[PDB]
RNA sequence: UUUUU
């Protein structure tokens, strides 16, 4: 357990939620993982370090950094905590333009289709596929198990390509039953 | 007492590479890929494949004398996705657990100022 | 010598746990297995040990409490073999007539 | 003073807020699909009905509304739109027939003629102030059985 | 035969059912004779039914009815860990949970 | 059916 450090830059639009949730972020990092936590206000980057005399799990530092990173991407705290709890969760990230070059109102409607009315469609994918989805403008992040994120990705991509939400919803029930 | 190399991780859709080289990048120390550690071609991009590849290079690097590596993770980039996949994320975690000191982690994905056309076509791809 | 409902002892215990007023406590008709009776025996097992310990510490200030469980067709294992109730198995007396 | 800085921030939040409604309002403005607008209208009528936002109409209010309807007869099939759809076989379709019937029912509505809310505040103030422990816990005992914000933490 | 109140915890439905008494309960009924003189107990069921169908003892009171009052009282004792309380027969976890 | 401070 050698002295190591990680730096995770916080984008400005995630600083204020980081403030309100800081009380629930440093306890698990400093207690379970035995990590030395700090935020450099000058650089606005969360700094994590291994304490050689106290830290014991070699994977604590990287485990903590991914947890901070998950919150940074826009995932709620409790969902990010799942990265600390478990060891088999990964984040899939891809853009709308990667699937299809959509611009103007076509891009706006594609984002609206993925989220659905009142976010119903996004929750439908999240529940069926056992994953969490953050829809940041045209940037989509999916969190979950490796086999699970791929299933959610396919359901999302079908929506981008133009498949109506209703048909995608039925497909979610089928895979959900298989799960 | 502390020798640095560079650990290049190329996380594509259908495979993950873990390549460790000297600081310059000319000399290869150990290249292991997801395919060399799995029986079925479906699981080459699987995180489990990356972990085995990362552990193998970590063991090999310790034999050579390399004790720390700078991580330069990258995706396919170009006209395709720019963020490393879970195969790359898994490879990074395994390298940390291996005891090999992680110096600095940066994303070096090839990002185009503006690129050629994408292979999908007007209607898109990746059904 | 005072006859009373189980709930009366429960409340008097609410107000004074050591039952300093009493020299002995009789739980009659224990075969009925009443919920209140079960609670009282569970609490009194603990009380009597407490008062014996205090008597050992200071007999003049603190005195012992004698506990009697009275029943007809008791499943004696429920109260004799239950070590959580009584770490030492109490003696059992049978009236043969 | 530094209170001036506080004033600028409060204005900045208010400006950032007004933009957000403008962007959302601009986008909802462009969508003018009948199905989308129909769903929103239905949900709104439920909320207003459930919350009773609309005041009850007095008998005089109903009479005035009925008077105008009789004066005009604006909700019969002699209107330009209703006559246009009817005379040209466009009302045989289900959807345009619903709109015609919707119009007609709305017109019909206006044509119709021993001796034996105050929300309870369950806060601590409304309380029966009755008056009746550590040693009893000793009796139980005898039974047996922002940090790190800017500095390293 | 006795008409017992059975409480279905899963749905909170209360039912009254006529079922066989326990052997001890039957023995207690037979004991009502013999208090003032030699007496007889005429049972309207065969010994075959008695030995097989009759339970030895009826279920304790604690396992049949709600325990919300008892939990509150014990919590007022600062008996925080009711699970570790030395019960004669501990109550079911589900009943405690509700 | 019982039954309780």
């Amino acid at each position: 357990i050698k002295f190591e450090s990680r730096k995770i830059m916080v984008p400005p639009h995630r600083m204020t939620p980081l403030r309100n949730s800081w009380t629930k972020i440093y306890p698990p990092l400093v207690e379970h993982l035995k990590l030395q936590v700090r935020m450099n206000l000058k650089t606005k980057s969360v700094e994590l370090r291994t304490n050689p005399k106290f830290t014991t799990d070699p994977g604590a530092l990287q485990k903590g950094a991914d947890f901070i990173k998950a919150f940074t991407l826009g995932f709620d705290l409790d969902d990010s905590i799942a990265l600390l709890r478990l060891d088999d969760l990964y984040i899939e990230t891809f853009e709308v333009k990667d699937v299809k070059t959509l611009t103007g109102d076509h891009l706006s409607r594609a984002i609206g289709r993925i989220a659905g009315k009142d976010g119903k469609t996004k929750f439908a994918i999240e529940n069926a596929t056992r994953t969490r989805i953050v829809l940041a403008d045209s940037k989509i992040h999916i969190l979950g198990g490796f086999t699970h994120i791929r299933m959610a990705r396919e359901s999302v991509v079908s929506l981008i390509l133009g498949s109506p939400p209703g048909k995608v919803y039925g497909n979610l029930r089928t895979v959900a039953s298989r799960l | 007492s502390q020798v640095f190399g560079v650990a290049r991780i190329y996380a594509s859709f259908n495979d993950t590479f873990v390549h460790v080289t000297d600081l310059s990048g000319k000399e290869t120390i150990a290249r292991v890929t997801g395919g060399m550690k799995v029986k079925a071609d479906r699981d080459e991009s699987s995180p489990y494949a990356a972990m085995l590849a990362a552990q193998d290079v970590a063991a090999k690097c310790k034999e050579v004398g390399i004790t720390a590596v700078h991580v330069k993770i990258r995706a396919t980039g170009g006209t395709r996705t720019k963020t490393p996949g879970p195969g790359g994320q898994a490879a990074l975690r395994a390298l940390a657990r291996s005891g090999l000191r992680i110096g600095r982690i940066e994303d070096v994905t090839p990002v185009p100022s503006d690129s050629t056309r994408k292979k999908g076509g007007r209607r898109g791809r990746r059904l | 010598v005072k006859f009373m409902t189980d709930g009366v002892l429960l409340r008097e215990m609410m107000h004074d746990f050591k039952l300093t007023k009493y020299s002995s406590i009789i739980i009659d008709e224990a075969h009925e297995r009443n919920i209140n009776t079960d609670i009282l025996i569970g609490m009194l097992s603990r009380c009597v040990r407490l008062r014996a310990k205090l008597h050992k510490e200071n007999p003049i200030e603190h005195k012992k409490l004698k506990l009697i469980i009275m029943s007809a067709t008791l499943r004696v294992s429920d109260f004799s073999e239950n070590k959580t109730l009584f770490p030492i198995a109490p003696p059992v007396l049978q009236v043969d007539a | 003073p530094e209170e001036m800085r506080k004033r600028t921030t409060e204005m900045r939040l208010m400006r950032e807020l007004m933009f957000r409604e403008e962007r959302k309002a601009r986008r909802l403005k462009k969508i003018k699909s009948k199905t989308y607008r129909k769903i929103k209208k239905k949900e709104l009528m439920k909320n207003r009905e459930l919350a009773a936002v609309s005041s009850d109409e007095d008998n005089e209010d109903h009479d005035i509304a009925r008077a105008k309807e009789r004066m005009t007869l604006k909700h019969k099939t002699n209107s330009k739109w209703a006559k246009d759809m009817i005379k040209h076989g466009m009302t045989n379709d289900a959807e345009t027939r619903e709109e015609m019937e919707e119009m007609l029912r709305q017109g019909e509505r206006l044509k119709a003629k021993n001796p034996w809310d105050l929300l309870l505040t369950a806060d601590d103030s409304t309380r029966l102030k009755i008056v009746d422990f550590k040693q009893q816990d000793v009796i139980a005992e005898a039974f047996a059985g922002l940090p790190g914000w800017g500095e390293w933490a | 035969r006795s008409k017992e109140r059975k409480y279905n915890e899963s749905n909170g439905v209360q039912s009254f059912e006529v079922g066989w008494v326990s052997k001890a309960s039957a023995n207690q009924r037979s004991g009502r004779a013999g208090r003032t003189g030699p007496g007889h107990c005429y049972r309207l069921y065969s010994s075959a039914v008695f030995e097989h169908d009759f339970e030895q003892f009826s279920k304790p009171e604690i396992l049949r009815m709600p325990v919300e009052s008892i939990v509150l009282q014990m919590k007022s004792m600062a008996i925080h860990n009711i699970i570790n309380f030395p019960f004669p027969t501990p109550p079911d976890r589900v009943a405690l949970s509700k």
